[PDB]
């Protein structure tokens, strides 16, 4: 519960920014907080997929963005599901389907 | 339940994959075949 | 940004590097993390002045990163400038490896110490005695009871029978405590039969913990000894307890065994 | 903010474009593959094929 | 105001004597104040202003005398400058053609995962306007592609300035990939084509190539080696590798996992 908030909580402004904690978020230990209850687990799958997106989709993350996508809820498409809807496709627009 | 923090705030299928394909190519056709029949 | 000054070739950048590596270790502290680690370099190199703090904020990087030994042979080798602060969350995640490594090193100097011993680096066994002695001077004696057994070590737990708690019957139950815990024989034996002479060194020496640690320890002459002694003072009321506890408790093979030490 | 993405896509485009041509057509010139992309260089139409 | 540097930064004194009294100067930065970004007192730029422009011009003679490890170290201090939300100047004559220019020499260094993080520092400043850091973006862009002729062109119509050690590696870089692209499927290519397809006339620059790699030099002549047939045809591989793969199918099949 530490290990899990803290790091989207981190992450919402250095993708915003253009800090070197891409690749700090590469060596963190914390990458895995063991079943972060879906929601936060669910939309960090996103937040670390933005960051292959900015550091060029070699289509490894596009599954992150399929599993942050199938892991969000049913409550509305406007809070985070249009931008993982848009940026899902956008890195596969990058490969060609 | 259902609190999801808010950063930014067939029928239909069919129709979707021949609006894919079937998208922006010349839309009227009564004319083009009857104006090639004589330019072509 | 102060990283890229990490050949200078002047040991005075070097100095002014570690300048910003105590203050500002938490936001390039992600940049330094996994990129440069010149921390040896300098350590080993013969330039000095320089190399004392700098396993300090190795310490400090490769602790959260897993690198724990890492940071226990910086944290080691750091020096006086390292253990100079015991205020701060830090403190806790270095002697958490120290004294790790030092207790479960001393389990295999439970088992062999003679020979292939430690090569301490003098504060590996520094703060284990430093510490406590903070035990036994921050009135906690719950725990001083109990790091003298994490030491397994039995001259520091007999000096702690002589201490700023007194001894009522403090360092006396602490034997029903831990013949309870009793994990083997080895360690039981070893400090059943130094406690027990010192409580033949106490002002009023205890009967039925001699006779049940020497039925627990298998010494069929020194109760002849105290015995001799109690023949000596010559009182079987005081001469009784050690005795029927000894018939009641013993074996007719150590009672057939003791009787010879006994009728001489 | 995804237009740093976006900018990227004319490899792609022209990637589509030749495994298009290259599936359709099969021995056609270069001096149609430039006009019919609309690459107004058949010179570096060697190139990019 | 411990100046000592106010007579020979502008006129070209090429790896003269200066550079010493010029970096000890810098060490004499330190001694009255360190580089940190001077948190407190706004009012107090000398040690940020009169500080930075002097590192940047450090960081511009270096490339000058070819100082490639020491560059990117004046280059980095001036990124952790910018990095400064203090109201300093936004930017200078200086920030497009060093800044970019660390974009393209970061370009000539074939790591494009760091050419492509810089690109939150300056969002609007890509196709909307700065044509100076324009320049560069679209140059790798065209790297991208079959884009060679191009980016030919664009060796040599540099609006910003020299940017010619930066041109010369990239003067290899694709010096050899042409050097890669002769060795694809042709045919005969005679000593007019290939031989002016990079940018010479006839030196033994061609020797160079032609017998660096093959399509050897002979009768107008470029010769096709084009066999591609040795590494078919092999079904033990798969029986080692799919062999490991049923018994991994058997693993999580009937014991339990």
């Amino acid at each position: 519960d530490g290990q899990a908030t803290l790091l989207n909580l981190l992450l919402r402004n250095y993708l915003h920014y253009s800090l070197y904690d891409q690749a700090e978020k590469l060596v963190s230990k914390s990458v895995f907080p063991e079943q972060a209850n879906n929601n936060e687990w669910a939309r960090y799958l996103y937040y670390t997929g933005r960051i292959k997106a900015i550091q060029l989709e070699y289509s490894e993350a596009r599954r992150t963005m399929t599993n942050a996508l199938r892991k969000a809820p049913q409550h509305t498409a406007v809070g985070f599901k249009q931008t993982v809807h848009k940026l899902l496709i956008v890195v596969e627009l990058l490969l060609g389907e | 339940m259902s609190e999801k923090k808010q950063p930014v705030d067939e029928d239909n299928w069919d129709d979707d994959n021949v609006e894919d394909d079937f998208s922006n190519q010349l839309r009227a056709e009564l004319e083009k075949h009857g104006y090639k029949m004589e330019t072509s | 940004g102060i990283i890229s000054l990490l050949d200078e070739d002047e040991p005075q950048l070097k100095e002014f590097a570690l300048h910003k590596l105590n203050a500002v270790v938490n936001d390039f502290w992600a940049e330094i993390s996994e990129s440069v680690d010149k921390i040896e370099v300098l350590y080993e190199d013969e330039g000095f002045r320089s190399r004392q703090f700098a396993a300090l904020v190795a310490s400090k990087v490769f602790y959260h990163l897993g690198a724990f030994e890492e940071s226990l042979n910086y944290a080691l080798g750091a020096g006086d400038l390292f253990n100079v602060n015991d205020n701060s969350e830090y403190v806790e995640t270095i002697i958490a490896k120290c004294i790790d490594h030092y207790t479960k090193q001393c389990v295999e100097n439970a088992d062999l110490p003679e020979g292939e011993k430690k090569p301490i680096d003098q504060r590996l066994e520094g703060i284990v005695n430093k510490m406590f002695q903070r035990c036994l001077d921050d009135h906690k004696y719950k725990q001083a009871i109990g790091i003298a057994l994490e030491t397994r070590r039995l001259d520091v737990f007999e000096k702690t029978i002589l201490e700023s708690n007194d001894v009522p019957g403090m360092l006396a139950y602490s034997l029903k405590l831990c013949m309870s815990l009793m994990q083997n024989k080895q360690f039981r034996n070893k400090v059943l039969r130094v406690l027990v002479k010192i409580y033949m060194n106490l002002e009023k020496p205890d009967f039925i913990n001699v006779c049940q640690c020497l039925i627990f320890l298998d010494d069929p002459q020194a109760v002849s000894d105290i015995l001799e002694k109690l023949v000596k003072e010559d009182n079987l009321l005081m001469a009784y307890q050690i005795c029927f506890d000894l018939y009641e408790s013993a074996s007719q093979q150590f009672l057939s065994s003791v009787i010879q030490n006994l009728r001489t | 903010g995804t237009y740093t993405l976006i900018i990227r896509l004319r490899h792609n485009v022209i990637k589509t474009g030749v495994r298009m041509i290259s599936l359709s057509y099969s021995r056609i010139s270069l001096a149609d593959i430039a006009q019919k992309l609309q690459l107004d260089s058949p010179e570096d139409a060697e190139f990019i094929v | 105001m411990y100046e000592q540097l106010k007579g020979e930064w502008n006129r070209k004194s090429p790896n003269l004597s200066k550079c010493g009294e010029e970096l000890g100067r810098l060490k004499l930065v330190l001694l009255e104040l360190n580089f940190l970004p001077t948190t407190g007192t706004k009012l107090t730029k000398q040690q940020l202003i009169l500080a930075r422009d002097i590192l940047e011009i450090g960081a511009q003679w270096s490339i000058l005398r070819k100082d490639i490890p020491s560059f990117e170290r004046y280059m980095a201090q001036l990124k952790c400058y910018y990095f400064d939300y203090k109201e300093q100047l936004p930017e200078s004559a200086y920030m497009h053609q060093l800044l970019g220019l660390n974009l393209l020499f970061l370009l000539s260094q074939n790591r494009v995962a760091e050419f492509h993080t810089e690109l939150e520092r300056l969002p609007a400043k890509d196709i909307q306007t700065n044509v100076y850091i324009k320049h560069p973006v679209s140059l790798e862009q065209y790297l991208m592609e079959g884009s060679y002729n191009k980016v030919f062109l664009a060796k040599g119509n540099i609006p910003a300035e020299s940017y010619t050690f930066f041109i010369d590696i990239l003067l290899d870089t694709i010096r050899d990939e042409i050097a890669g692209c002769i060795e694809k499927a042709y045919e005969k290519i005679l000593f007019t084509e290939a031989t002016r397809i990079l940018f010479f006339n006839t030196p033994k620059k061609m020797t160079d190539y032609a017998k660096k790699r093959g399509w050897v030099l002979g009768p107008n002549n470029y010769y096709s080696f084009a066999s591609q047939q040795q590494k078919p045809e092999d079904t033990t591989i798969p029986s080692t590798e799919l062999a490991k793969q049923v018994i991994e199918y058997a693993r999580q099949l009937e014991m339990i996992v």
